[PDB]
């Protein structure tokens, strides 16, 4: 399972490029897609998602109509056509992998990203309460995370991610839909939240969560994310 | 003349009631072979000529007891004939389709296209469709004016199509029917010869005379004015029997047998 | 609408999943599914080399334009009316009998014959519930063996109501019409009789001729008029 | 001749089981259970179709948290159903065609199905590569596999169709112990609520209660005439019934050694395929060969509705675990999922 | 060998014979008692409402 992820670089602005994300490891026929980006010092930002057989497509609309998505099959690689590449367009670009089903857990695997330097009302926008929390090893920790509207569906899914970027790493998925662990997650992480309120319960602090969480939510489209609490030693 | 009307409006609601559980249960909550294509297909066309029939019975009932007087879209004719067209053809195109698969076996199993009746149904709809509306223009149904030379023209090239289908359904039919009374052996021979001129039968005697006379005896006879009080809602009548009898001929004995 | 965009995407994976089952049965319905059945040692082995070039043993094989499965079932020792109630619905059975069989009685339990156990096992099959309209394409196996064996003993050891000069073509045609005559209902059933050896260069064709019959029996009622 | 005496020995160990077990029983299950009133009528409405099968379904399992639901079903296709949303979550296509039963494991991880090769084999739903994979293939018997179910992720038992149940081990892969003494082609399995016990039916009409821990035939349990087709215990552990083909569905009972009530009926002549129980236990719901499941009082023997939703054979029945619904299969290729 | 089959056997009846069982009216009203007790969670004998119904 290894998401490689090409081009990218140093463009003209006003330009065209076409970054690059070749699949090899899974059943990447089988897998939604997603590109994610983040400026260099702010939180992530959702660019676009091709699903499995490239049926339905939405994209951010900062970016609609102008970004092209493409996924090849029998390939396995993912492509972003962009043009007119403006100056806002500087950003770090995630290929991120996900799948839906019942049980499953979107936004598990991501790309190791490629940079790319260049020179909507109803979004429901999520708060996070702080941007650096200064805690000691071993000392219970509760990161929160504000919604604008409930994010508890009919259906009883609260989509809330909570995902974490270790300095230097790409990130990974520590709870989806709100109170469930991914795979490969310590069991000391415990998220919990009613409806619009929603807490990341840390406990036992080690060295390794030492970095900076993230609130999306997957309720509707497009996916916004929180601010990012980098949390210090 | 008002049992012809009455006869036609009842055989036309069983008609509706008959097409309308077909469309249901082939659309919805049946399963759908390379077949039931035509089979839903015919009973659209077969929905949409029976509702024209319903209403060109109910503004002729209307104007008759209750003198409102109303008056019916000069286009609806075309539509009408558009499915009148639609669903004779959607009767050669079965009896085509059951002649290649008894003369190419191992085609019509392996080798046929799965999107191939989706194909022919478009395609002959489209031709129905392409010479009623020609006909409604060139011939004063459509945008309120047409002269009758050129009606006569291309009403008689619709009427050859007609007939070009009625020897089509028969040269299948019989083709048919000498491979399997030659060259078989499991099948069940006497059902089978039973139904295939079945058929050929309702065809002739209910789909083909409507169209005869309003295509073609209309004008060849030249003095059709005395004809059409009788000759016009008794050939209406066997169309609408038609109508009413294929989804029975076509689901209803095939697979609600048992 | 009132759905998720997950559990909007969740709807579009199930429909992939119908598309790819479609797909999938339209393939699985086009081909020849056929039952090989016999006694021991009958000659199954000799025409599924013929035809070609544990538990269920399946052999694939095509033949102009035809694809087909045969699926031996020697190995099931156990109760036969449960995994022959999973075998309905197949194009043909392809029986096997060898004429050779006549006079050798069997391993186990001595009083008893091949050819009457294998009566036994057409008369079971033939008249089952499970294959009423499934046409048996009798396989007469290993004639040669048959001709050196009726050369010298007579039938009348297997068939003593058998009343004929013990020639090559009477002995096989009684014992042919001994194993037609099983059916209960010979208007239904279509039963192919052949006689082959192991030297006998074509009888992948009489096959293909009774699964074309098969063949355009279900193109029929796969067009309504059954 | 010493086998003479010792078969003269058996025989008489059957006549003191016989008077045993004559001796145990003196009031059955309906003198004692008339003076409860009685349900009467349930209406139970096809909630769901879940349509999407092409051939006859021999399999059905729900899960435990009551939603998914597998099936398996002779194309070569075994199918994990989101039952709420009618959702195929998952669908596997099958080396075998040829397959008989199917299980799903407690977990949630696993499923495991076996047929005519022989074979139980298991998949894995839960993959980091995406698509469900074969795990273990326990290639041990030399008859079919009519029944095989989980006990844990690492442990099941297969019934099978050369007279051997085999509780197995997917670690290694080597059945770990192997359960004999039946004498024709045992046909159904259904594990006890604690999984320490498991009931077995076979086609010689016995009704045999194993010993995981251990091995070996506690009890055996013959009322029956025909052949077995499916087994299923009563939720308190303490009970079990059953299903054969003379159109006879029985409630035998673990701690008395015992049969509590028959529940045939005058007009049902065709054999039961499935059996499964209510989550109180007050309803057995029995699938059928005339189409059609049909509920049973288990407390007073009494019909209390009929399942009629499906055109062929009821094969495969199941009430999940929460006790919410009900699911059939069945031979024309639909499931129907009941409340 | 059928001697060591018919041994195996009857070493089999030998060791079911010996057991012990409860009377078979204790176990009817045992097997009543549990239906009596869990009643109230099984949503198939009396119709749930419909909001906490899960299938429609
Ligand atoms: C060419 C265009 C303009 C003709 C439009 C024809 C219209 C009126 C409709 C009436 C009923 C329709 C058919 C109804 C049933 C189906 C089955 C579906 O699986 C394929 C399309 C098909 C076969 C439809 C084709 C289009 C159709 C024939």
């Amino acid at each position: 399972v290894q998401l490689v992820e090409s081009g990218g670089g140093l463009v003209q602005p006003g330009g065209s490029r076409k970054l690059s994300c070749s699949a090899s490891g899974f059943a990447f026929s089988s897998f939604g897609m997603h590109w994610v980006r983040q400026a260099p010092e702010k939180g992530l930002e959702w660019v676009a998602y091709i699903s499995s057989g490239s049926g339905t497509i939405y994209y951010a609309d900062t970016v609609k109509g102008r970004f092209t998505i493409s996924r090849d099959d029998p390939k396995n690689t993912l492509f972003l056509q962009m043009t007119s590449l403006r100056s806002e367009d500087t950003a770090m670009y995630y290929c991120v992998r996900s799948i839906y089903y019942y049980g499953s857990s979107p936004f598990d695997f991501w790309g190791q990203g490629t940079t790319l330097t260049v020179s909507g009302s109803a979004d429901i926008v999520m708060t996070q309460a702080t941007s650096s929390v200064p805690v000691t090893p071993g000392e219970s920790v509760s990161i929160s995370c504000r919604s604008s509207k409930s994010l508890l569906h009919s259906n009883g899914n609260t989509y809330l991610y909570w995902f974490l970027q270790r300095p230097g790493q790409s990130p990974q998925l520590l709870i989806y839909r709100m109170s469930n662990l991914a795979s490969g997650v310590p069991d000391r992480f415990s998220g919990s939240g009613s409806g619009t309120a929603f807490t990341l319960t840390i406990s036992r602090l080690e060295a390794e969560d030492v970095g900076v969480y993230y609130c999306m939510q997957h309720l509707e489209y497009p996916l916004t994310f929180g601010a990012g609490t980098k949390l210090e030693l | 003349t008002l049992i012809p009307v009455f006869l036609i409006l009842f055989i036309a609601l069983v008609g509706l009631v008959g097409n309308g559980f077909v469309l249901w249960l082939l659309g919805f909550r049946m399963r759908r072979n390379a077949f039931s294509v035509y089979v839903l297909s015919l009973a659209g066309a077969d929905f949409l000529f029976l509702c024209f029939q319903i209403i060109n019975c109910l503004v002729y009932l209307s104007n008759f007891f209750c003198s409102i007087s109303i008056n019916f879209p000069s286009f609806f004719t075309t539509v009408m004939t558009c499915a009148y067209l639609a669903g004779l053809s959607m009767l050669s195109t079965v009896s085509t389709e059951r002649c290649l698969s008894v003369l190419w076996p191992i085609w019509y199993r392996c080798r046929r296209p799965r999107h191939l009746s989706a194909v022919v149904c478009v395609l002959l709809w489209a031709l129905s469709l392409l010479l009623s509306i020609l006909e409604g223009k060139f011939c004063g149904f459509l945008f309120s004016d047409g002269d009758s030379g050129w009606c006569q023209t291309f009403d008689f090239i619709t009427a050859a199509w007609l007939i070009f289908l009625f020897m089509v359904l028969c040269g299948s039919s019989l083709a048919l029917l000498v491979r399997i009374l030659c060259g078989s052996r499991g099948l069940p021979l006497t059902r089978l010869y039973l139904t295939i001129l079945l058929t050929v039968l309702v065809f002739l005697l209910c789909g083909l005379p409507f169209g005869i006379q309003w295509f073609l005896i209309l004008w060849i006879w030249k003095d059709s004015d005395v004809l059409f009080c009788h000759i016009h809602p008794v050939s209406v009548v066997l169309s609408s029997l038609n109508s009413s009898a294929n989804p029975i001929i076509y689901f209803f004995v095939g697979s609600f047998r048992k | 609408c009132t759905l998720s965009a997950e559990d909007k995407a969740a709807v579009e994976r199930s429909k992939m999943i119908d598309r790819n089952l479609r797909e999938d049965g339209e393939k699985a319905a086009r081909e020849v599914k056929l039952l090989l059945l016999g006694a021991g040692e009958s000659g199954k082995s000799t025409i599924v080399k013929q035809m070609k070039i544990t538990g269920i043993v399946e052999t694939h094989f095509t033949f102009k334009d035809l694809h087909f499965k045969m699926f031996d079932v020697g190995g099931q020792r156990s109760e036969r009316k449960k995994w022959i109630h999973c075998f309905e619905g197949v194009t043909a059975i392809i029986f096997c009998v060898a004429l050779s069989d006549y006079d050798l009685v069997l391993a186990e339990d001595e009083e008893m014959n091949r050819m009457h156990e294998s009566m036994k096992l057409f008369d079971s099959i033939c008249n089952n519930k499970w294959f009423t309209d499934t046409s048996i394409i009798l396989f007469l196996n290993k004639k040669d063996l048959f001709e050196e064996k009726i050369k010298k003993s007579p039938l009348t050891i297997c068939y003593p109501e058998y009343a004929g000069s013990n020639t090559y073509e009477e002995a096989a045609a009684y014992i042919q019409c001994q194993f037609e005559d099983l059916n209960k209902r010979k208007d239904t059933k279509e039963i192919y009789t052949h006689f082959t050896c192991a030297t006998d260069t074509k009888n992948v064709q009489f096959v293909f001729d009774a699964v074309t019959d098969v063949i355009i029996k279900n193109n029929l009622k796969d067009c309504g008029l059954f | 001749s010493e086998l003479d005496q010792l078969r003269q020995e058996a025989e008489q160990l059957k006549n003191q089981i016989r008077d045993a077990r004559k001796a145990c029983a003196d009031a059955t299950l309906s003198q004692i259970t008339n003076n409860i009133d009685p349900v009467g009528r349930i209406q139970m409405r096809t909630r769901r179709t879940l349509r999407g099968h092409l051939a006859k379904i021999y399999a059905m399992h729900w899960g435990t948290d009551s939603r998914l639901l597998v099936s398996a079903s002779q194309d070569g296709k075994l199918i994990i159903w989101d039952s709420y949303t009618t959702n195929k979550v998952h669908a596997i296509p099958l080396r075998s065609s040829w397959v008989m039963t199917c299980a799903y494991a407690p977990s949630g991880n696993y499923v495991a199905c076996g047929g005519l090769d022989n074979i139980c084999s298991i998949y894995n739903l839960k993959t980091r590569e995406g698509n469900v994979r074969v795990s273990r293939e326990l290639a041990g018997h030399t008859g079919y596999l009519s029944c095989c179910r989980f006990l844990d992720d690492n442990q099941i038992v297969t019934s099978s169709g050369d007279t051997t149940c085999a509780l197995w081990d997917i670690e290694t892969g080597q059945q770990t112990t192997t359960f004999t003494g039946h004498t024709g082609d045992v046909m159904s399995l259904s594990l006890a609520p604690d999984t320490r016990l498991f009931v077995s039916g076979a086609c010689d009409a016995s009704a045999k209660l194993w010993d995981v821990r251990e091995g070996m035939c506690r009890q055996t349990f013959t009322g029956h005439e025909s052949d077995i087709n499916a087994i299923c215990f009563f939720p308190n552990g303490n009970a079990f019934a059953t299903g054969s083909d003379d159109a006879t569905c029985r409630l035998f009972d673990l701690r008395a050694d015992q049969e509590l009530m028959t529940y045939s009926h005058d007009n049902i002549i065709c054999g039961i395929t499935s059996v499964s129980f209510s989550k109180s236990g007050r309803l057995l719901l029995a699938g059928y060969d005339d189409f059609n499941c049909n509920v049973w009082d288990a407390l007073k023997a009494d019909r209390a509705g009929v399942l009629a939703g499906h055109d062929n054979r009821v094969s495969c029945l199941g009430v999940t675990d929460d006790g919410m619904a009900v699911a059939t299969g069945s031979w024309d290729s639909f499931l129907k999922i009941w409340n | 060998a059928s001697i060591a089959q018919a041994r195996k056997l009857v070493e089999q009846l030998k060791m079911e014979a010996n057991i012990d069982r409860i009377k078979v009216s204790k176990a009817a009203a045992d097997l009543m008692a549990y239906c009596e007790a869990h009643a109230k969670e099984d949503p198939l004998l009396t119709p749930v409402p419909a909001s906490e119904n899960p299938f429609r």
